[PDB]
């Protein structure tokens, strides 16, 4: 069974978006994955029967004959690895793939290059058990307000493989924490990793990392130092793999970026959190007139092509199955 | 793969992997028990060797005489001559990290008994020969019998 | 069933309201005769239990002089027949009912 | 039978087609209901609509006062002659092409219940009540005829009429038969209707002294389900209904029960509601409803030079003096162009006003006229709140029953304002939640195995008093105000208000305050009337402006000004997301001059809001 | 086991009596100084303890 | 529901159903019936020249010596006009008012008679009291097993004078809800499960302490009452009950209660004659419903000179204090049953506020209590 | 203390009241009181300024001492002994 509920973007305001159970049989099972938008097609029937409501009132449930996704990326075929080895010959393709970090943004190249050294990352290597050596590189982007760290992290997450997003404070899916609960629905225990664990064999984008839970701030430490969680609650007592490449984006003290000032005193972090990071790079805001200009050109001449009516990089797509062939 | 298990493999050997997260206590059941007819005091012996692993219970007491009146459910079961053997219910569920991004791991009941019980704890890493089978509470209820435990190292 | 160890044929349980003979039957407290009866649940200790798992226990029925021996949070050693009682659902309506009859 | 069913039935069907009401002078007269009926042809609806005064004025009202007050049971009766009557005229439209039902709908009653006014001795009539809807359910079939299989002669009964109760056919598909213990129902021959519940409330103005609110829950069964959103002022007209309740076990006084053997069965009700139909209180469906006067009305305000100045004017005219909040808080109210790239990155429009300022500033003054006075808004205050009740909440249907999802006061708030009276003390953690959606433009549920999504698009007019009491200029904005930047930073425009012993503006004030309150709503000299200012909103709200070469040179121009003005120290410095609100902003002004092209004026009034926005500390 | 000052991710440092779910008794959940027992426990950032 | 011991009901809160109820048949006493021979001895003693004084001695007959905190509770008793608009909305006419001052000056004593006189009341103290406490709470009727919304004593105080004591104790948490209620007296509740706004018409009166129990004439007035300013400002009058050894204040008072203990359940020893609460409640009832006074265009002129006046650290002037005088003047004008509002009331409603703040004895540029000043018998 | 608890009881029935004399000494000797806080408002032995509270103490006091010797009527070396009661409260400070 999967339960489908309207898509929020065709809703009119003000109205609660409704839910139709859809009912796949035989092969159609786990062909979707929550969260993606799909267009299937089948018997509008009406479901067997409480008397919860009083008068005589049926369910309704939609049995599936065919759902196709609206929209595997990271498949491969010998031709385009010969395009690979192809790209990969040519000259200046560090920075190609440089400029094609974030084409939405503008500006901050050595967040793009820290962000693309993320991404491919180091060789992992484990010396027979005698010596283990982290085989990620851990990325931190200490700036000031408006400087579209959100966004890069947003294009990380959909450019990247194994990606998880996670958030300092407030609701999200994950919590950064091993955690023992029990659905009150179904009433069993479940054993959910924090978006390290989830991020086993990627990336962890932890944005709003200055505001971070003291048991959050534990579980990073854990995790950049041990790579392996650790969980003894409920009578579950062991140690979940977390060995995850960590981006993350903090903010100043004071919502602003003292120059004068050095590391210590602009981050609410410790030393031993910001040791583990390799590329600590601060976006401080720049107050250039010439800068500001062909920034506002951009952000400008971006926001007119948006608007609905009045109207050497490398594509995402080969950029996508590249890093996937290097890392792998 | 757990989330890999199909219908096809229904009443078959299924290998598997997971993650123990929940050992029941042990449940004492019942492979040679004496019971008496209260009208007759016909003594009887009724084993139950085949498969005495099903979460429900199969073989039942009989509602008359032996070959047939009685009076429907006559019979008593004598405690201090039966024999009894011991079955611990272990749930499994998904590693962890190799799950969809914002889905609930998905984890399956499982069953053992006799010399599997008390051989894993909860959070040990497990490989699981079992047969896969069917328990009704038209939808039914997946589950697992035990075949053999394959612990793999755990913390010391 | 607890009161003895043999198994014996089930009588089931009726207060007698009237004679033999019809006549009306009016009960005698004083007379008749109360066992005092407790149920006590005994823990793993938790010296010896392994650490970071959780404990099992079981039942202790207890009777008559053996009433009232025991505060909760002591260290007992109890011995009794580790009895199993009931149909323990062989019986159509998830194992026996399994406790130790305190001696 | 009944004779005086069939009297009332005969005269229904008499007057649905001998009735006939003038048309003036323009078409002579002409019969309404027929009409109606050919209306019906054309359009091959399933619900007519009567009104109640025209049954009133035929025959001295003596058939339109039976039909008020037993209502249901001539209701069957009302069926039957409407149908005789489409077979006497347009029988085409009879069939579903099996039977298509005819619903009958009763408008323009005389008077008006509120929900406090129910009666019991109202029960089963028809009556009109006005509430606001707070639960809307799905739209679920009810067995409008119900069809079976047989248990002995297994074999299906077709098309049998479902009562409001669970029904079995007396009769058999084989008359031998005469056996109805176990039937089997079958969906094919089984009509259904469309059934939704909305539980209404009642409104803030007719709650009584003390009483907390009370309200009921209503029955939208035909075309008129998913007719109201949450949160919306509606009128319901319908016939008062009683449904078995066994909630009501342990109250006080005898409970009624029924002996039949034993036949034991306790007779508890509560009351409910089934309403017949629901009535709510591009440019051309906005320019069709209106009227000659008012399309001349609109236009003449479109044309108008000092349109932009008597609008900034006529906003809250019981506030004097402020300028920029009427300008800011007028340019919300006119919001913006929400924007999706094709990356999929969505960029909001609507304008964010935070205002802080000094006691008895006229702050909540604001907060309290744009309540009343935009079509949808919300006024909260800051400790009587909670985060569930902000975003969308939880609550279980009915006592041990399943949960379900009650709209918060953003979901009311969508495509429109929401006022948040004093920021500052509404929690820390409904702080971090409603300003968390303000990103998010989303709201997400994951509370008791619900998992919906909805979609929050509001625009956040907030209220605050600085951090002790009292503003202090020395201190910048941030050391009096409790937020941290970052809120800061994804409002669009900031007001500070500040206090000062000036004579001239106290005795300006006094005056004006005075006045008030010795002549009301006299010589207060608005520019424009409340509805005209609504009308004008409506239409610039249609357009959506576009930018020019200029514009954008200009756009370039401003912001590379404002940052050069910043630590050219400042209250709060400049950011991108700055140029984004003059941009919003900028195209706001130009839907509200009703000019489809930002002009390099628009785009310096913007920059020269946003810089008195920003007042040097 | 590798214990931090503050602990690690959710186990504790030092013992820790609670209750378990299906009945509420007391029970150890764990904790680095009982969980392992008779060998050795390494304890990083000592004074964040 | 009428008493003759309490005040009636305000009609202008139920005027709204009665003309329905009329129509339902009910028949219920809502309010009590004056008798021509009661309306022409009302019209007697509102001509009577002493009629002020009169009635404030009349309210809490066994105080002695508190003359402008009676007069303030009377007025706030009266209440102001409960103006409507046209357009929308409504000014109300409630009189909010802290007491503050030294212990043992006999607050509580006249906050128990306030909330004995009205019809609707409750008397909360301090610490007891919460915010969900006050406004309202979602509970479990165990009758019907139900989750049944019930309201609280700010809601439940509508229409009459919520008493609140120990109000300094008050934590700042549970305080914020008075915010909206002593201004706009309504109550906007959004919380799980309803999202409405209530009408809580109630007129605060707060009795609390100086910090450190005592004043302190060291600290400025402000310092020693420790309130936000957003709360005082909304406060329409703020009474400094000041404690100073007087010896024929102390031997007045000492003879009065030692009189009071001359018998078992004796009578007032206030030698001034008083009306008995019978009538006294009748007088201010009847008041509250058939006088609706209207200010003059001199008495606007005189409260914008005074608004100016006291516009011009100590306690700062605010627009709350202009709606102060305005609310002030129409009670005084509706106690002596004046359709009109004159100059005298104007007039009067400043002293009062200049008296009640002590503003007689009180250093413009630091607000230090001249002790040997501010002394009166 | 059961038959202490029976005599307490027989007292507390009583229900002893002023008298003229006895209230003219109870007011000067309030009075009194309260200029002697109003000296010592600062001292080394400021034990607090005097309040009504105090007055009703007083009363309250000798009307106990009147209800301990089953009296109806307040006497005048019961108000005496009150007030040294309430005075040698803070005796040991010295
Ligand atoms: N270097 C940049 N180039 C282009 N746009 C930018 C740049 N920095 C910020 N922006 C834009 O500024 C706006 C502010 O949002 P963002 O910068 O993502 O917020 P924050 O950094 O505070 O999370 C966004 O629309 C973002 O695209
Ligand atoms: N510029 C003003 N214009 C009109 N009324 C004002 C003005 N300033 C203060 N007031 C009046 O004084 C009172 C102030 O209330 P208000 O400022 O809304 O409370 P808050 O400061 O907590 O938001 C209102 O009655 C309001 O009408
Ligand atoms: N001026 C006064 N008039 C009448 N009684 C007074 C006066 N001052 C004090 N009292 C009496 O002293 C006590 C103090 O009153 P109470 O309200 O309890 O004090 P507080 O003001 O600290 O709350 C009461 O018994 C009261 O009758
Ligand atoms: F000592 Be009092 F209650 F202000
Ligand atoms: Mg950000
Ligand atoms: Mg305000
Ligand atoms: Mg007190
Ligand atoms: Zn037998
Ligand atoms: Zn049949």
């Amino acid at each position: 069974r999967v339960t489908l509920q309207e898509a929020p973007g065709t809703v009119p305001p003000g109205r609660l978006p409704r839910h139709r159970e859809v009912i796949l049989l035989a092969d159609l099972v786990d062909v979707s994955k929550p969260g993606e938008e799909v267009e299937v097609t089948g018997i509008y029937k009406n479901n067997y029967d409480n008397a919860k409501n009083g008068f005589p009132v049926f369910a309704t449930i939609i049995e599936a004959n065919s759902i196709k996704r609206r929209e595997d990326v990271f498949s491969w075929t010998e031709e385009e690895e010969r395009e690979f080895r192809k790209i990969s010959r040519d000259r200046g393709i560090i920075d190609k793939i440089i400029s094609s970090m974030a084409p939405s943004i503008y500006g901050h190249r050595d967040i793009k290059t820290a962000v693309a050294c993320s991404l491919f990352g180091g060789v992992p290597k484990n010396v027979n058990g005698k010596h283990s050596i982290r085989g990620d590189i851990n990325v931190l982007l200490l700036g000031d307000p408006g400087t579209a760290k959100s966004q890069i992290l947003k294009y990380v997450e959909k450019t990247a493989h194994r990606a998880v997003f996670a958030t300092g404070q407030g609701a999200s899916a994950v919590g950064l924490t091993a955690s023992v609960r029990k659905d009150p629905i179904t009433k069993e225990w479940t054993l959910e990793g924090g978006a390290l664990v989830l991020a086993d064999k990627g990336v962890c984008l932890i944005d709003e990392f200055d505001k971070m839970n003291d048991q959050d701030r534990t579980s990073i430490h854990e995790a950049m130092e041990q790579q392996s969680i650790s969980i003894s609650k409920a009578g579950i007592v062991t140690t979940l793999q977390a060995r995850c490449s960590i981006i993350a984006a903090a903010n100043p003290n004071g919502g602003r970026y003292n120059s004068t000032l050095p590391l210590a005193q602009n981050v609410s972090l410790t030393e031993p959190i910001l040791s583990r990071f390799d590329i600590l790079c601060v976006v401080r805001d720049l107050v250039d007139e010439e800068a500001d200009e062909r920034l506002a050109t951009f952000v400008v001449d971006s926001h007119v092509r948006s608007h609905p009516e009045n109207d050497s990089p490398i594509p995402q797509e080969l950029l996508m199955k590249y890093i996937h062939y290097a890392r792998t | 793969p757990l989330r890999d298990l199909d219908s096809e493999h229904v009443s078959k050997i299924v290998r598997l992997s997971g993650i123990i997260i929940s050992t029941s206590v042990l449940s004492s059941r019942a492979t040679y028990l004496s019971i008496m007819c209260r009208n007759c005091r016909h003594t009887t012996s009724i084993t139950i060797n085949n498969f005495n692993s099903i979460t429900g219970n199969t073989v039942s007491l009989p509602r008359s005489c032996l070959s047939t009146n009685c009076g429907p459910d006559p019979y008593i079961i004598i405690h201090e001559s039966s024999k009894f053997i011991d079955q611990q219910f272990l749930k499994l569920q998904e590693i962890p990290e190799l799950v969809p991004v914002g889905e609930m791991p998905r984890n399956l009941t499982m069953t053992c008994d006799r010399y599997l019980t008390n051989k894993v704890i909860p959070g040990t890493r497990v490989t699981i020969v079992g047969i896969y089978s069917i328990y009704n509470s038209a939808i039914r209820t997946p589950y697992i019998k035990i075949l053999g435990i394959q612990s793999d190292v755990e913390t010391s | 069933a607890t009161t003895t160890l043999t198994t014996r044929i089930p009588t089931p349980a009726i207060y007698p309201t009237e004679d033999t003979e019809g006549n009306k039957l009016t009960t005698e407290y004083g007379y008749s005769t109360f066992i005092d009866h407790q149920r006590i649940t005994v823990q793993e200790m938790p010296e010896m239990a392994p650490a970071g798992q959780l404990p099992r226990s079981i039942d202790v029925i207890l009777d008559d002089d053996l009433v009232d021996k025991t505060k909760p949070g002591d260290r007992v050693n109890v011995v009794g027949v580790f009895k199993s009682l009931g149909a323990g659902g062989m019986n159509q309506s998830i194992g026996f009912k399994t406790l130790i009859l305190g001696n | 039978d009944d004779v005086t069913g069939e009297k009332v039935r005969e005269a229904f069907e008499q007057f649905l087609e001998d009735f006939s009401v003038q048309s003036t002078d323009t078409g002579e007269v002409e019969k309404v209901y027929r009409a109606q009926i050919e209306f019906m042809k054309i359009y091959d609806l399933n619900t007519i609509y009567i009104d109640y005064q025209h049954l009133s004025m035929r025959e001295n009202g003596a058939l339109a006062m039976a039909i008020s007050e037993q209502y249901y049971r001539f209701l069957p009766f009302l069926q039957k002659g409407l149908r005789r009557v489409v077979r006497k005229y347009a029988p085409e439209l009879l069939n579903t092409s099996t039977e298509r039902v005819f619903q009958i709908s009763f408008f323009n009653l005389p008077t008006v219940h509120r929900i406090r006014d129910i009666r019991s001795e109202k029960i089963g009539s028809l009556l009109s009540i006005s509430g606001t809807v707070t639960r809307t359910s799905e739209v679920r079939p009810e067995l409008y005829k119900a069809s079976f299989t047989c248990d002995m002669c297994r074999a299906i009964v077709d098309n049998v009429e479902q009562s409001f109760k669970y029904t079995e056919p007396t009769f058999c598909p084989n008359p031998s038969c005469e056996n109805r213990a176990f039937w089997t129902l079958n969906v094919t021959r089984s009509r259904f209707l469309d059934w939704q519940k909305v539980r209404i409330q009642e409104n803030a103005n007719e709650i009584p002294t003390g009483s907390m609110p009370r309200t009921l829950d209503v029955i939208l069964r035909g075309d008129s389900v998913e007719r109201a959103k949450p949160g919306d002022r509606c009128k319901f007209t319908g016939v008062e209904i009683v449904v078995p309740d066994v909630t009501q076990l342990g109250l006080p006084g005898v409970k009624p029960s029924s002996t039949l053997s034993l036949g034991v069965r306790d007779l508890t009700y509560k009351i409910s509601f089934l309403a017949c139909h629901v009535i709510s209180i591009d440019q051309e469906v906005f320019l069709n409803s209106l009227s000659s006067d008012e399309i001349n009305e609109l236009k003449e305000m479109v044309k108008d030079e000092h349109i932009y100045d008597k609008l900034v004017r006529s906003i809250a005219p019981a506030v004097f003096g402020h300028e920029a909040v009427k300008k800011g808080i007028l340019l919300q109210m006119l919001g913006g162009v929400h924007k999706s790239t094709v990356e999929g990155i969505k960029l909001r429009g609507d304008i964010n006003i935070c205002v802080v300022g000094d006691p008895s500033t006229s702050k909540s003054q604001f907060l309290k006229y744009v309540v009343g006075f935009a079509p949808r808004s919300v006024y909260t205050s800051g400790k009587a709140s909670s985060a569930a009740g902000l975003t969308a909440a939880v609550v279980r249907d009915e006592e041990g029953g399943d949960y379900t999802i009650e709209a918060g006061a953003l979901m009311l708030a969508d495509n429109g304002i929401c006022c948040i009276d004093e920021f500052d003390k509404m929690d820390i953690s409904d702080q971090v939640a409603i300003h968390e959606a303000m990103e998010q433009q989303t709201i997400s549920i994951a509370k008791a195995g619900i998992h919906a999504t909805l979609n929050a698009r509001t625009s956040i007019l907030a209220a605050a008093n600085p951090v002790g009491g009292r503003y202090n200029r020395k201190l910048s904005l941030r050391g009096n105000l409790n937020m941290t930047a970052p809120i800061m930073s994804r409002f669009d425009l900031f007001f500070v208000i500040l206090d000062d012993c000036n004579e001239k503006i106290d005795t300006e004030l006094a005056s004006h305050i005075v006045d008030l309150h010795m002549k009301r709503d006299e010589a207060i000299e608005p520019p424009f009337s409340a509805e005209q200012l609504r009308r004008y909103i409506k239409y610039a709200r249609t357009f959506k402006p576009i930018l020019t070469k200029e514009a954008r040179s200009y756009l370039v121009e401003k912001y590379k000004e404002l940052r050069k003005d910043d630590a050219q120290r400042s209250s709060y410095r400049i950011t991108v997301r700055q140029l984004e609100s003059m941009i919003r902003l900028s195209e706001a002004i130009a839907r509200a001059n009703c000019v489809d092209e930002i002009t390099p004026s628009f785009i310096a009034e913007a920059y020269d809001l946003l810089r008195q926005s920003i007042i040097r500390v | 086991v590798y214990t931090s000052g503050k602990g690690s991710s959710a186990a504790g440092l030092t013992a820790s009596v609670q209750r378990d779910p299906m009945t509420r008794e007391f029970y150890l959940e764990g904790g680095a100084m009982v969980l392992a027992d008779g060998g050795v426990v390494c304890i990083d950032e000592f004074d964040k303890m | 529901k009428v008493s003759d011991k309490r005040l009636d009901v305000d009609t202008s809160t139920i005027e709204q159903e009665l003309m329905q109820n009329k129509v339902d048949h009910n028949e219920v006493e809502e309010v009590r019936q004056i008798t021509d021979q009661d309306l022409a001895k009302i019209r007697e003693v509102a001509a009577r020249e002493d009629l002020y004084s009169l009635l404030a001695r009349s309210i809490a007959p066994s105080i002695y010596e508190l003359e402008d905190v009676k007069k303030g509770i009377l007025l706030q008793l009266f209440g102001g006009t409960n103006k409507t608009f046209t357009k929308g909305g409504r000014y109300r006419g409630d009189i909010n008012i802290l007491l503050c001052g030294d212990p043992s000056t006999s607050k509580s004593q006249i906050l128990q008679y306030v909330h004995k006189i009205t019809p609707r009341g409750v008397y909360t103290s301090g610490k007891g009291s919460s915010a969900v406490g006050l406004t309202a709470y979602i509970t479990r009727d165990v009758d019907t097993k139900q989750l049944v919304l019930e309201s609280g004593a700010l809601v439940l105080s509508d229409g009459g004078v919520c008493c609140i004591d120990e109000f300094d104790k008050m934590s700042d948490s549970t305080r914020s809800v008075l915010h909206e209620v002593m201004e706009q007296q309504t109550i906007s509740i959004a919380k799980a499960g309803i999202i409405t706004t209530l009408n809580a018409r109630s007129s605060i009166l707060a009795s609390a302490n100086p910090i450190g129990s005592r004043y302190n004439p060291n600290l400025p007035v402000t310092e020693n009452i420790d309130l936000p300013p957003p709360l005082l400002s909304r406060f329409d009058l703020v009474y400094l009950v000041l404690d100073k050894v007087d010896e024929k204040n102390d031997r007045e008072l000492a003879k009065h209660l030692t009189n009071l203990y001359l018998e078992d359940k004796p009578e007032h020893i206030s030698q001034d004659d008083v009306l008995p609460v019978e009538f006294l409640t009748m007088y201010i009832s009847y008041a509250k419903e058939h006088i609706h006074p209207i200010i003059t265009e001199a008495a606007k002129t005189e409260l914008v000179r005074a608004y100016v006046g006291m516009r011009k650290k100590r306690i700062t002037a605010t627009t709350r204090q202009l709606e102060s005088m305005i609310r002030l003047a129409e009670a005084h004008a509706k106690m002596k049953l004046k359709n009109v509002v004159e100059l005298e009331d104007v007039q009067e409603a400043v002293r009062l506020i200049r008296s009640a703040i002590k503003d007689y004895a009180t250093d413009p540029k630091t607000g230090k209590i001249d002790m040997n000043l501010v002394q009166t018998g | 203390p059961s038959k202490m608890r029976e005599y307490i009881a027989y007292a507390k029935t009583k229900r002893p009241v002023m008298s003229e004399a006895v209230n003219d000494y109870v007011v000067q000797a309030y009075i009194r009181l309260r200029q002697d806080s109003k000296r010592e408002m600062d001292s080394k032995f400021s034990f607090g300024q005097a309040t009504p509270r105090t007055l009703l103490g007083i009363i309250r006091l000798s009307q106990a001492l009147a209800k301990l010797r089953l009296a109806d009527m307040v006497d005048i070396d019961d108000v005496e002994e009150a007030l040294r009661l309430v005075r040698v409260s803070k005796e040991s400070l010295y």
